[PDB]
């Protein structure tokens, strides 16, 4: 892709597209984790997942 | 805060006061990917059968003896205060 095409594609981005993508991909969706080292303080899966969707709204 | 608390055996997250572990890999799935009510009946039936066949007499013997002496005591006490019992 030419730099003109990249600039045009980036320019189209607005805040509502970001909101839509974050709502359809990140908001309350399954995650895959992987930990190595001293992970005694890392809580279990359900408590980790519960933080990916805020409850105030 | 501080206050220099005492000595316990629980601690908290991060420092639980346990021996150092090494080379213990652990895998688990997501609750939304696994299926509840999968293999529940079979495993539960096998576990109940094994528990009944294993513990079993441990409870069976004392309760049976107690019930037998209960029945015998009731029968004898009813008989003795009747007409023929006192004679
Ligand atoms: C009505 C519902 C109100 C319950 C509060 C609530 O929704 O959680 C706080 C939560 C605040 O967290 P957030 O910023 O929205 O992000 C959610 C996270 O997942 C953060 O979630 P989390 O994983 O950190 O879990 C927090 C959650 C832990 O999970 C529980 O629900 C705990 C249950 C314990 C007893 C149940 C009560 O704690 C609470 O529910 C709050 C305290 C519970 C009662 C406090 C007792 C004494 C104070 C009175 O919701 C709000 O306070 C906003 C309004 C929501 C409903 C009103
Ligand atoms: C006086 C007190 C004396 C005793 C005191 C201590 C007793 C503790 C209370 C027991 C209550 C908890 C309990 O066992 O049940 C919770 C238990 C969940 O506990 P869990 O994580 O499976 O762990 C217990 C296992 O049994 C793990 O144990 P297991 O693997 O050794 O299996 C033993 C198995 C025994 O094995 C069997 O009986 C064979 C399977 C036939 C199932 C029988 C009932 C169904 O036990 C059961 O699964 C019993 C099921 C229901 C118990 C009935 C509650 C009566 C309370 C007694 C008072 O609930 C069920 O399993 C219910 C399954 C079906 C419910 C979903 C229905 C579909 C959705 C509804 C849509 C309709 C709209
Ligand atoms: C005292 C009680 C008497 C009244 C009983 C009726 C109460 C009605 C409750 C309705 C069912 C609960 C729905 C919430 C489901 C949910 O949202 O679960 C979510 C949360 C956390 O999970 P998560 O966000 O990490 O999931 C992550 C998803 N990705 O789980 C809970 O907080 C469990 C709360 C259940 C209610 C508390 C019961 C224990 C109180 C009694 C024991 C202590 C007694 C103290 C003396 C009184």
């Amino acid at each position: 892709m030419s730099p003109q095409e990249v600039d045009l594609r980036i320019g189209q981005i607005t805040e509502k597209d970001v909101a839509r993508v974050a709502s359809e991909m990140i908001w309350d969706k399954d995650i895959a984790v992987s930990a190595v080292g001293s992970i005694e303080g890392l809580l279990d899966y359900n408590r980790i997942r519960s933080s990916i969707s805020m409850n105030r709204w | 805060g501080g206050a220099a608390g005492g000595k316990t055996y629980l601690g908290w997250w991060g420092h639980l006061g346990g021996p150092k572990q090494k080379g213990i890999i652990t895998y688990s799935l997501s609750p939304f990917q696994q299926r509840p009510m999968a293999g529940f009946f079979k495993t539960s039936t096998q576990n109940m059968f094994r528990r009944v066949m294993t513990e079993g007499l441990y409870v069976a013997i004392p309760f049976g003896i107690a019930y037998y002496i209960y029945c015998w005591g009731k029968e004898r006490n009813e008989f003795l205060n009747s007409k023929h019992g006192r004679h």
